[PDB]
């Protein structure tokens, strides 16, 4: 409280300290000799608990790390100096924090458009672990997002720069991040669908994801891949260029051998992609057939689970009208 | 959906 009131009051400080100079441009304040690194820290390490969030919040924390973080980005730019990047990451960890379940802080910091623009800027740099953080904040800001955030996070070009960020990412963990984010964002609007399918080699990671070989031994880029598919699917169901990638990377297939798959997401993500995919296209239609695509729906309609039961049922329905000749 | 989540998994091993 009185040390977390003295950290705010530190990080205000060299805030209002950056904005001084960058109104002006008197030398240029570095962070390391303001001891900030220190201060987002302890900062980053108490918003992990509920009752010091309660403080932080009536203390304006997420106004004064949002603000530090946008002028240390404005001022330095994409830099690869250890202590500004650790800032970074200390920052987007605490504004991950402060927007997990704060309905009011998702639209707060949305609304913050001169963050958000540092915040997605910040996926192109070569700091990974800075990735991994900033795709979370984006996953945060993007789920259950109202009319207005779901507005900016798609004028700020979230959507495209995470898209392309995952084609470069060389570790696991910074993928989860990222394809976490693209998850929320997929089911926002046919907009955010248009820009993933847009992004050249985007559909074929993402068929890519759906046989993904985790080391970590978790289904993870499975499930969100397929999650991301299943969302842009009803794009593809109409557009003859996105199938023919889809049909280059045995994506059918693949999605059929997921109906077998004991996580409950992979099967729900497989059988609502199924469904927007066994729509109007006879080609894709009479592979499904061929593929016994029509029995191993059959089992999946009685499911207790409710998007499995449903999803199966939608596409095995598309399949029996459509019937290709015997 | 992906969901939401702390910063957990940005935590430093």
């Amino acid at each position: 409280h009185h040390h977390m009131l003295h950290l705010l009051e530190q990080i205000r400080a060299y805030c209002e300290t950056c904005w001084e100079w960058q109104e002006a441009h008197n030398p240029m304040p570095a962070p390391v000799e303001h001891q900030i690194c220190p201060a987002v820290c302890v900062l980053m390490k108490l918003s992990f608990d509920e009752e010091h969030r309660h403080a932080m919040n009536e203390l304006g924390g997420l106004q004064a790390i949002a603000e530090l973080l946008q002028v240390d980005c404005e001022m330095y730019g994409l830099t690869n100096d250890h202590y500004s990047i650790t800032l970074r990451r200390y920052a987007g960890m605490a504004l991950t924090n402060l927007t997990f379940g704060d309905v009011a802080n998702k639209a707060t910091l949305c609304s913050m458009k001169g963050c958000m623009r540092a915040l997605v800027a910040q996926l192109k740099s070569e700091s990974e672990d800075l990735q991994q953080v900033i795709a979370s904040v984006l996953r945060n800001l993007s789920w259950r997002a109202d009319v207005n955030s779901k507005k900016t996070l798609r004028e700020v070009g979230s959507v495209k720069a995470l898209m392309e960020c995952a084609l470069e990412v060389k570790k696991e963990s910074t993928l989860k991040s990222v394809l976490s984010a693209l998850w929320n964002l997929s089911a926002h609007c046919t907009e955010n669908k248009a820009d993933i399918c847009a992004v050249d080699g985007a559909l074929a990671f993402l068929v890519g994801t759906l046989t993904y070989r985790s080391q970590t031994n978790t289904l993870a880029i499975i499930e969100s891949g397929g999650g991301i598919l299943r969302n842009v699917s009803s794009l593809i169901a109409t557009n003859e260029d996105h199938r023919q990638i889809l049909r280059e990377n045995n994506c059918l297939q693949t999605l059929l051998q997921h109906l077998k798959s004991h996580s409950l997401t992979i099967v729900s993500n497989a059988c609502g992609t199924l469904w927007n995919l066994s729509a109007r296209n006879p080609k894709d239609q009479e592979a499904l057939w061929d593929m016994g695509a029509v029995s191993m729906l059959k089992n999946l309609i009685h499911s207790k689970h409710k998007m499995i039961a449903m999803g199966s049922a939608a596409a095995l329905r598309n399949l029996m009208a459509n019937r290709p000749a015997k | 959906g992906g969901g939401e989540q702390l910063a957990i998994n940005e935590l430093i091993s």
